[PDB]
């Protein structure tokens, strides 16, 4: 939603456990294993669905 | 007097140690059938589990020792378990048998590593990213390690099994010496003896597995 | 000589001749060590 | 240096706020986040979130679950599915529901149903411990 | 004469062995601190375990002292 | 790996149970609006 | 004379060896506190593992009391 | 004259057993540092637990020291 | 003739006990490293605790040295 | 004579107390490894602490060596 | 002779200082395992540290062995 | 007549130093357990490190035993 007159069809990406676990930029996030990343990815799926619905 | 159970047994003047060392394989009957009795079924399940445990980490050349390493673990485990029965003579308490088990296998692995693999065999004495001013020292260490591996194998078996047996015998004496005295204390010592017996069963199996696993790792470092 | 090497040496030939050669060298080494131990005793 | 965004799906508590310490009940333990805290990302369990303002004052909330992300730029993002100020809950209902959940646990015989009962039990235990 | 002297030396050697109980109690209470900082809601049960730890480790140390005194006075 | 994940659950179900439990413990002055705001209405096909 | 003296000294030195058992018990129960604060639902399995570790440390102490008594009595 | 020599050597041995309390206090306060870095809002209770653990470890160390002083002066 | 010899042996045995403070200081500063790598904003208070821990662990060591210098010189 | 004999024995005993320095150095550098793996951005400062920790624990060991050379070569 | 006897005993005593380096190498390599499990992308840097830590801990141990020889052969 | 006695005592003292390798191997394999429970995807490399650590830590112990034999049998 942009304005009362304007809206734009947007697209957002959804990553898997293997994408965020295998990333080299995630090596700086401490106290992380596959279980916390699984929980985090599930919750973020719910969050992105909610945000899309509200837009 | 105290080490009487580790002296080469003799019956009527003959070396009964020969029979005691040849007996363990008699407890493993084999069959050509497809569906056979409970003993062979359980034993074949155990042998398959043991082979998959010991041998999956090896390449095609280290997997030619499947027969050797499975035979080693079966033989040692059955000898250690049969050594727990009353009055028995355990041949794995002898430094001679354990040296004759340890030196051939370790020497075979290191000679296999020096025949082929010779570049990597000589490179193994130095870890990959070792800093420069320390390269000499870490070669004096690793080298002597490779030279104590056989002895530290045999002793680790001998010194363990022997010790276990000794402990049990001593606790046994305790119970006997306490049989004519307070009986609740005798029962407490007997419960300690039962816990020690279960621990000795576990240690029999664990020592078989660890001897075989160290031989397996020496083989893996040379194939 | 018969039915022994048919049930003992034909099955164990691939291992005694090919696989355990280094084991045989090491067993010679072990015998040498045991001879040096028993002789200095 | 710490920019703290604390939000619920329907309500924003902090938005880029400059707090100095936040205590969160992560599923791998509780911890307190200050500026330059090591980057981490965790999911929450029911419990109190105590936000410490630069001027010593603290705000206590009760979050049911959600996520927490401490980033390399000292930016913290706390997102709770159900965040509630402590004055909106009552002790009696927490205790009654905890008792009901304990009873339904001692009754249930399934494994996943029992898992759900245990989740409800521990949630109500956190509620009881947090209220008083 | 020499027997009493060796009794003194042996009691000293035997009471060397309370170092293990000292280190073990240190470890038990350090881990209590750590595990309570992580899960401060288990404060009770955690402490129980700590108690149990301090009851077992110290026991070993006490054993040493017993032996020491048994060498010094009784036998 | 928590006990509920061993039992096959997910963090979405964990969150659902925990949020419902936090809602049930609300004093009735807030409870009706709380259960209206966060109630699900979508149905699966 | 000197033999009983050395027997006392050797008994003390041999009972020094259970300091390691005390320290190992401390380590086992501290790690039990930590692991239970981590996953408080595995209380039974964690306690059983702690009992096993304690038993094995006590066995390593028994191996020292064995030599203590082999010095003191059965020279 | 051998008793005084034995008392000296036995007191040195006895006071060896303080290394355990040294290492245990080190562990207690290192774990205090770690547990305070994780949860800096439990500082007072973490310090209470640290005081308790240090007190018990120092108690074992002082038991060793007092056995040493008992041998050295009061026989 | 034997008193001075026993004094040397007891002084060595007593100064053995500094190993405990060495290990405890190692633990304290390793924990400082870890707890600071976690939450560096506490770097002051963390370090404070370290000092305290240090000054206590080393304290035990000094006791040992004290007994050494009490055996070697004051007797 | 007996006094130089005891000097040798006491120097060896005093030298035993370098084990604590070895263990503490191991702990300091292991915790440096762990804390650098966790927060590699703090590396420099972490290394600083490691140095400090190292320089302190070794120092204790040095005292031990000192006492050794105080017995074997000085007094 | 009594001086050579004490040379033997003093070398045997001074050799105990290698326990510290053994335990320190154990700690350094356990912490290498943990730090590599945490951040496997620093396997080089970590390992460097590891060897450094080893090189230092064993260093202290070597001193003890060296000292032992310098009581057995030098004087 | 007396030098063989000192050889026995020095060999026992020198072999005391294997406690460090016992503890170091304990630390290495405990940290292998922990680091593999954290990242079971590196099970091979982790295990490799363990072996290395073990083979180095145990090395020091053999050093001690070496000296023990070099006091008991050679000179
Ligand atoms: C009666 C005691 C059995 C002694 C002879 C064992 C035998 O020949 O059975 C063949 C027996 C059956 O083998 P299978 O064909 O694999 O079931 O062969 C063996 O067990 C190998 C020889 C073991 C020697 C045991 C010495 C005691």
């Amino acid at each position: 939603f942009r304005s009362v007159i304007s809206y734009k069809t947007e697209e957002k990406p959804i990553f898997s456990l293997n994408t965020v676990a295998s990333a080299d930029s995630m090596s700086i996030y401490d106290d992380i294993d596959a279980d916390v990343l699984q929980n985090y990815q599930e919750y973020n799926l719910a969050n992105i669905i909610y945000y899309s619905l509200k837009e | 007097n105290l080490f009487a159970s580790f002296i080469a047994p003799t019956i009527l003047g003959l070396p009964a140690a020969v029979l005691i060392i040849l007996f363990p394989p008699l407890l493993i009957p084999t069959s050509k059938y497809l569906i056979n009795n409970r003993l062979i079924t359980t034993q074949q399940w155990l042998i398959k589990l043991t082979s998959k445990q010991m041998m999956t980490m090896h390449n095609t050349k280290g997997r030619t020792w499947s027969l050797m390493l499975v035979s080693l673990i079966i033989f040692i485990a059955t000898t250690n378990l049969l050594g727990l029965l009353p009055h028995s003579f355990t041949p794995t308490t002898q430094l001679s048998m354990n040296l004759a088990m340890a030196i051939p296998l370790w020497a075979g692995t290191v000679i296999m590593g020096f025949r082929s693999k010779i570049k990597n065999a000589l490179a193994h004495f130095l870890p990959q990213g070792t800093p420069t001013p320390l390269i000499p020292m870490l070669v004096i260490i690793e080298t002597i390690s490779l030279l104590i591996q056989p002895m530290a194998l045999a002793v680790r078996l001998t010194a363990n099994i022997t010790a276990g047996h000794l402990l049990m015998h001593l606790i046994g004496s305790a119970t006997l010496a306490m049989s004519t005295i307070n009986l609740p204390s005798t029962l407490i010592i007997f419960t300690i003896l039962i816990l020690l017996t279960i621990l000795e069963i576990a240690v029999a199996l664990i020592q078989a597995y660890v001897f075989t696993l160290l031989v397996s790792l020496y083989l893996h470092d040379n194939t | 000589l018969q039915s022994i090497i048919k049930n003992i040496w034909i099955p164990m030939k691939p291992y005694y001749t090919k696989v355990y050669q280094e084991i045989w060298i090491g067993m010679g080494l072990m015998g040498f060590i045991v001879y040096k131990i028993r002789a200095a005793d | 240096q710490m920019s703290f965004t604390f939000a619920s799906p329907t309500q924003v508590f902090f938005n880029g706020a400059n707090v100095r310490q936040v205590d969160v009940p992560t599923l791998t333990g509780a911890f307190g986040i200050l500026a330059a805290h090591v980057p981490t990302l965790q999911v929450l369990r029911p419990g109190l979130v105590v936000v410490h303002a630069e001027d010593g004052t603290t705000s206590k909330y009760f979050v049911s679950s959600g996520s927490i992300a401490v980033n390399a730029d000292s930016s913290v993002q706390l997102l709770a599915e159900e965040a509630v100020t402590l004055d909106m809950l009552d002790l009696g209902a927490a205790k009654a529901n905890l008792e009901k959940a304990q009873a339904e646990l001692v009754g249930t015989a399934d494994e996943a149903t029992r898992a759900e009962i245990q989740i409800r039990i521990e949630a109500n235990e956190a509620l009881v411990k947090a209220l008083e | 004469d020499i027997d009493t002297a060796a009794k003194f030396i042996g009691a000293g050697a035997a009471t060397v062995g309370v170092a293990g109980s000292g280190a073990g109690i240190g470890t038990v209470f350090g881990s209590l601190i750590i595990g309570y900082a992580r899960n401060p809601s288990l404060k009770q049960q955690l402490f129980s375990y700590a108690i149990l730890g301090f009851a077992l480790s110290e026991a070993m140390g006490l054993f040493c002292l017993m032996v020491a005194f048994l060498i010094l006075f009784a036998m | 790996v928590a006990y509920w994940r061993q039992a096959g659950l997910s963090y979405i179900r964990y969150s659902q149970i925990c949020a419902k439990a936090v809602r049930d413990a609300l004093k009735t002055e807030f409870k009706a609006n709380a259960e209206k705001t966060s109630g699900s209405n979508v149905k699966i096909v």
